[PDB]
């Protein structure tokens, strides 16, 4: 994906994991899920 | 609504294409020149350990590994300088694009914004080549001298060197978009260390993008985007 | 429905397979003649162009830059001449998949073509190596002969070597194709000069699939497609 | 994406609004929309 | 929910990371005595087929085609063996992740499974380096002697070298694994056999995961995939 | 996608054609969907 291994992904969700964590790690998914419904729905 | 707004951008984009065109054709004109500017630093350094190593003793030097390859190099020197040449007539363009949706007090609050940053991309290059690019290349070829021979082909040293400018460019410039934020008003040091944790999923992010797939790239490429924002941090903090 | 669809087609590609396998074991028994051949233009430009630099100054060679380099480089070769070889085979087993399906007329209006088409695929290769090889790769030498040493590596020359001769093989076959379709009757003059919009996208599209990421390279391609279209609308303006 | 990175894809659309331009490029996405509309719903 | 096991996930890949980095600490303080190690293979490779041409007739080394090169490979040799050194803590944190989820049955099927396969990865990349590819690099060495020079770079050298340890290592494994599956009783050779078809395909998949997108190099790896799959079968049989 | 180019695809699905051919591509493709929709109906 425009030079972006699979191991590169995992150690963005690592790094993800590791500062985001227990808390804001759900806040952030649910931002981005909420994003990707408003830009679903802007494009509809 | 879209008519304008692609007939403007159509005839805008035509003029940028022109331009980096016409910047190709003089870069090309002149690309021994380029290519002896970007060459010298590696000649130096291939020179330099080259005393060294004989003094141990007591070889190495630009190839070619494709034919493509040093005609293709001239072409993306010529391209790269070409794009160079071009960027103030691009930026006037895209200029010209926004500014009729801008207010009046963000002029002014952006143009002087945009000479300092260019003003501190070029001083960036500068230091680059002129400080970084000498002891740097010395230091890697006499990291490999007592091992290998330095057989460096100028096809991936184009785009080595390229890299090293380009990002010493941007290295130079987001410290100062940090402390314009800081002057003007926008962020404060709370506000870069509260975002720290989603500043680095987005650096790893990037460093993802701005290298091969390999891990070991990105870490290497993640770590000076982390020292930046922490100099950013302390930047924001003074001000 | 696609039980016999895909029974056939089942076993139509385990003739190609054994076929391209057969042609596969027949090259690697050759593969030091067909390497050869493959490396004959590389090295009469190195020998010509050693001969200038030595009249200039009063060295460069083929090179592998790993193990699986030479091996592989003969299992390469192989496998593209084994395709070659049973290039034959996989077309007539796809005119017999696809010769159900057409009426009595479009049977007339293809054998030829494929015949003519290939014939034009061939002479395009031939061109290729013959005329375009020799002076092409003698320029591309003495390019970077005052600056780099030509240390020519067979891993990517190969490869290179490979898309010249298929490229103009392909470049050879895509007039007589606007030939062919003009001469029947299905474009005109007015259709590649109103559908030209979208060819140039297409033609983009296609540099980027086949080509680096690089958009250098994406536009060096493109302009060999855009001046065959060129033609081709020449070519169907005078039929 | 295949051997196409994302310059490329850029570059493809500088070349869509060049060639195409204020008129034509309105119609080619519609096109395409279309195009992709009966595939979902031969597919489907 | 998922808040212990994000908070605990978090620890221990915490302890990883740091596992990880205090193994690259360590293998950049080795790292001549590790290059040293992986190199002498090439090196004398190159010494003997250096004397096998000087005998038909009456030069090739390790190069670096970059700067990075040489320091990059240093610091890919490290982490790959730091990566190596944090195995057993890594692998003993996702026990510790997994054993509450595990009955006490498991747990006794699992640990000696676990030690058993890291004997045998040991053990095939021990086999890989001192049997294998003494006469696997004599032999590709000496097939493209005659033809070109061998200018072997580090940089492809290392990744090379490491894919074949490493796939020699699971090489190893997997039959091991088929045993285990076998005596415990999961599998027979009537599960082997009748699940080749899509063993086949996965195999084709994994290959073209592993593997440049090049189909020759996918089916250089299915091949080897295959023959473990059959020796599995054996194995299974035999059980 | 992930160092997989098309020919591999291709080639991939060459092996698919060979190996469950006539019988059992159908299964496995039917197969496939059904793991598809159970995922995506999860992860709704």
């Amino acid at each position: 994906m425009f030079g972006m291994g699979f191991s590169e992904i995992l150690v963005i969700a690592l790094v993800a994991i590791l500062f985001l964590g227990p808390d804001k790690l759900p806040e952030a998914m649910v931002q981005i899920a909420k994003f990707f419904n408003s830009v679903r729905k802007t494009i509809n | 609504s879209m008519k304008p707004h692609l007939a403007e951008l159509r005839q805008r984009l035509a003029i940028s294409v022109l331009a980096v065109f016409v910047g190709f054709i003089i870069a090309f004109t002149f690309h021994n020149a380029i290519l002896g500017w970007i060459t010298k630093p590696l000649n130096n350094a291939l020179i330099q350990v080259g005393k060294i190593v004989e003094k141990r003793e007591m070889n190495g030097m630009i190839t070619t590994h494709q034919v493509g390859g040093a005609f293709f190099v001239a072409l993306k020197v010529s391209f790269f300088a070409g794009i160079l040449m071009a960027m103030p007539v691009i930026l006037w363009q895209l200029w010209l694009f926004i500014a009729p949706g801008l207010y009046d007090n963000e002029k002014k609050m952006v143009l002087p914004f945009v000479v300092g940053g260019s003003v501190m991309f070029l001083i960036g290059v500068l230091f680059a080549y002129y400080v970084v690019t000498p002891f740097g290349f010395q230091f890697l070829i006499t990291f490999g001298s007592f091992l290998y021979t330095p057989l460096i082909n100028i096809e991936d040293y184009v785009g080595f060197f390229t890299k090293i400018l380009i990002g010493f460019g941007i290295a130079f410039e987001l410290p100062v978009v940090a402390y314009f934020l800081a002057l003007l008003g926008l962020i404060t040091d709370k506000t870069l260390k509260d975002y720290f944790k989603y500043a680095i999923v987005i650096i790893f992010l990037l460093a993802a993008f701005l290298t091969p797939p390999d891990v070991l790239t990105q870490l290497l490429m993640a770590a000076p985007l982390i020292l930046l924002y922490g100099l950013s941090i302390l930047i924001v903090h003074y001000v």
